[PDB]
């Protein structure tokens, strides 16, 4: 705030803190501490020549110094920081912008009889942690899929159609007649017959002469609405109709919910109180249209192996045009490896995880060369099925649905050759301004297909089909424990109750489609390499997409 | 559909026993031979049996046309061709195999004289001596053309100090262990079946998995075999957890 004086004179505090102790702690704020004092000092010092007998000049620097604490948060005492925060002061005379992965995430669990999300305090930053704090506690194995039928029973009680209402399954004990509207989990008892589940309790279903309404899938593990006739002679709820609970659109979903923060960027929250902000909405909404369309971030087709060489003489022609026009984002997904790598008792070769890191080596030498690639885009690395650590469990089969980074260590020297470099889990939310985006690698259309009802009685249609049942069901993973295990405290990384504004959802036993549902845009990157060609799609946040191919 | 000109039969060939595949419901697996150029060509189009509604499994996708040729004909093969004399016509172009092949006997595969060679990293029937293979065969396109048999020592160690009298002991050897190299590989070639330069030195499991799968397809039984995947094909039931298996 100004120089050029004569010198900066040294003068005791003494003899400075009356003002400063009138103009803050009587009028405004409080708590000057003696550090604090010392260190208000200094710069009041820096332009000391001829005051403390002038005019406007130390009070406007009171004020300025207030400013800061009425805007930011602080606290009351003032501590050595207030050097800091006259840095922020002279710094006042893209950004914003984050990748959140599955660990990272903030939790919030949700209570049915307030109606309301309820902070939970991470274990990590006040937990000790130091030999076992990722584990989980046998309480969230209990309250897993009730957390699931909360959310969903709430939205399907707030639709406008529903006001026949959804009765609990155990007020159908004594009735002989009439209909009931059954919403709960389908699944198969331990003696192997068909029935649905809710918390009040589970009754048998009878699908002899079911009529399911088409459009979507019935798969054992996600939520059913139901409709038929309880007969008391057995146990046994005739179904007449199914079908699958209705979707709701962010804009109408984030009003019940408030303005919550949940991917908060604007700030965090904690146990005290939470964050909400709507009028920056409007001037940011503004920004990302303010002419802005040179942003270009890119997402590679999946599943291309670094091992294959024909696979990285294509990638080296690929980032020889992504090199002309730097991409703001560069997002590598798939399997790094075309094969699982595990614990290769056989030495006689080299060991599969040397290869791992070997494989990851080459890739510096293909990057180097590119060096405005380097200087100006960021890179986001996806996991997959066969990466190190679950492989060596899996044995290249798909197991828990939080997958943790690749490890530092195998991959050490791609973080020099390249500027930024991030690891991300493989469910991972991209937060760009006004935007969330969801990043998800795993083969969906061959489980649906192979696991349907099979009710007793172009291809896009099922695509259409995967997104309506994925985004109706406001979950990534409709299946129950036994087909993908879950790690207890992380489901919420997996919950989509708010809809995304942007999905990001490759499979490749899915072809590329690129549809339009309640208030969000699905799009199917998939087989980086397929009939002797090899495929990546750009996006724009504008809504605009391009295919751009490479034989 | 008769659009294809393969040759498919209802078969009872004995499956594999999945865990979670316990349900016996009915029997109409077939025996679908096709050649993989019009399999590439229908992997193309839609619609297609092989991909279509109700389909369990493909089985036997994994097995490639040098495992089927060194399964089924071995070391010792022979020409029953017959008919017009196609031997000119049959070597012009690529002798197909599948109407005429017969495995004659094996005993004795060869009396051996020929020259060999050496070439060797330290980080006419040549012999491989590299701690990469597949590196130094891509490097020098001109390698692929010739016949070698390799034989792959890995990790070379140094103790940072004097190392010059520990490379030439390490040279010593393998010099001098040609002779006993391959008396050892025609020793277990001429049991083993499988064509000398296929065959490796410290791959024993291979050996085993050759036999096996031979005298099992000599009954009707399904290969399930799987190449470079440490699970077993199974159809795609084995790409998903399970209680059991875990």
């Amino acid at each position: 705030f100004g120089s050029g004086n004569v010198l900066p004179v040294k003068i005791q505090p003494p003899l400075l803190r009356p003002l400063a102790y009138r103009v803050l702690s009587r009028k405004y704020g409080l708590s000057i501490k003696s550090d604090g004092l010392s260190a208000l000092a200094e710069f009041v010092g820096t332009n000391i020549g001829a005051n403390w007998r002038q005019g406007p000049a130390t009070i406007k620097f009171l004020e300025q110094f207030a400013a800061v604490w009425k805007q930011q948060e602080r606290g009351l005492f003032i501590d050595q920081s207030g050097v800091k925060e006259v840095i922020q002061e002279m710094k006042e005379r893209r950004d914003y912008f984050k990748v959140i992965n599955a660990s990272q995430q903030q939790r919030f669990s949700y209570n049915p009889h307030k109606m309301q999300f309820i902070f939970v305090p991470n274990k990590k930053q006040n937990g000790l942690g130091g030999i076992a704090g990722f584990l989980p506690d046998i309480e969230d194995k209990v309250q897993m899929f009730l957390t699931r039928y909360y959310l969903t029973n709430d939205r399907v009680m707030r639709n406008e159609n529903f006001q026949m209402s959804i009765t609990p399954i155990k007020n159908l004990l004594g009735r002989d007649a009439q209909n009931f509207l059954l919403l709960g989990l389908l699944n198969k008892n331990f003696k192997g017959n068909w029935s649905l589940e809710d918390p009040s309790g589970s009754v048998e279903i009878d699908i002899s002469q079911t009529i399911p309404t088409q459009g979507h899938y019935y798969v054992p593990g996600c939520m059913v609405l139901v409709e038929g006739i309880y007969y008391s002679v057995g146990n046994k709820f005739h179904v007449t109709s199914m079908t699958l609970p209705p979707g709701e659109r962010r804009e109408i979903t984030l009003e019940t919910i408030g303005n919550l923060d949940l991917l908060g960027i604007h700030g965090i929250s904690n146990n005290n109180f939470i964050a909400r902000l709507d009028k920056d909405l409007k001037i940011r909404l503004h920004l990302l249209e303010k002419e802005l369309t040179d942003h270009k971030f890119v997402i590679l087709g999946a599943n291309l192996f670094l091992d294959d060489l024909k696979i990285m003489t294509a990638l080296s022609k690929i980032l020889q045009k992504l090199n002309d026009d730097p991409p703001t984002l560069l997002i590598w997904q798939g399997s790094f490896t075309s094969v699982p790598v595990f614990a290769s008792m056989s030495s006689r070769n080299i060991s599969s995880s040397t290869q791992f890191k070997n494989n990851f080596d080459a890739l510096a030498t293909l990057l180097s060369r590119f060096d405005n690639l380097t200087e100006n885009t960021t890179m986001i690395f996806i996991p997959g099925p066969n990466d190190l650590w679950g492989s060596m469990v899996s044995l290249g089969a798909s197991g828990t649905l939080p997958q943790d980074p690749i490890p530092s260590a195998f991959t050490k020297k791609i973080n020099k050759v390249c500027k930024n470099v991030v690891w991300s889990s493989n469910p991972t939310r991209i937060a760009y301004l006004s935007q969330e985006i969801v990043i998800f690698r795993d083969d969906l259309s061959g489980r649906f297909k192979r696991h349907r009802l099979e009710f007793p009685f172009q291809k896009v249609q099922e695509t259409r089909k995967l997104v309506k049942t994925i985004l109706d069901q406001g979950h990534l993973s409709p299946f129950l424990d036994s087909l993908r295990p879950i790690s207890w405290d992380l489901d919420h990384t997996l919950t989509l109750c708010p809809i995304p504004s942007t999905m990001v959802l490759c499979d490749t036993t899915s072809a590329q489609f690129d549809l339009t549902y309640n208030g969000c845009k699905v799009i199917n990157p998939g087989s980086f390499i397929h009939n002797r060609r090899a495929r990546y799609m750009e996006y724009v946040p504008s809504s605009k997409k391009t295919i751009q191919e490479e034989i | 559909q008769k659009i294809k000109n393969c040759l498919i039969e209802k078969s009872s060939a004995s499956l594999p026993n999945n865990p979670k595949t316990s349900n016996p419901a009915g029997g109409q697996l077939f025996k679908i031979t096709l050649p993989e150029s019009v399999f590439l060509e229908e992997k193309e189009n839609c619609t297609s049996i092989f991909n279509d509604e109700n389909v369990l499994g493909v089985f036997e996708g994994t097995i490639t046309p040098h495992q089927r040729a060194i399964m089924d004909l071995g070391a010792s093969v022979t020409f029953r061709s017959k008919a017009m004399g196609a031997l000119g016509k049959g070597i012009q172009q690529g002798f197909e195999m599948k109407d005429l092949s017969m495995a004659e006997n094996e005993r004795y595969l060869s009396g051996f004289s020929m020259d060999i060679g050496y070439l060797l990293h330290f980080p006419f029937l040549l012999l491989l001596q590299s701690p990469f293979i597949t590196k130094l065969l891509g490097t020098i396109r001109l390698l692929n053309q010739m016949p070698i048999v390799k034989l792959s020592l890995n990790e070379v160690l140094l103790p940072q100090l004097n190392w010059q009298p520990t490379l030439l002991k390490k040279l010593v050897n393998h010099v001098l262990s040609s002779g006993s190299w391959i008396s050892h590989l025609i020793k277990l070639s001429q049991y083993s079946n499988i064509p000398i330069c296929n065959l490796r030195l410290d791959s024993m499991d291979y050996i085993i998995d050759v036999l096996y799968a031979r005298k099992l397809k000599k009954e009707n039984i399904v290969l399930w075999w799987n190449e470079k995947a440490p699970l077993p094909d199974h159809g795609g039931i084995q790409n998903d957890f399970d209680l059991n298996t875990s």
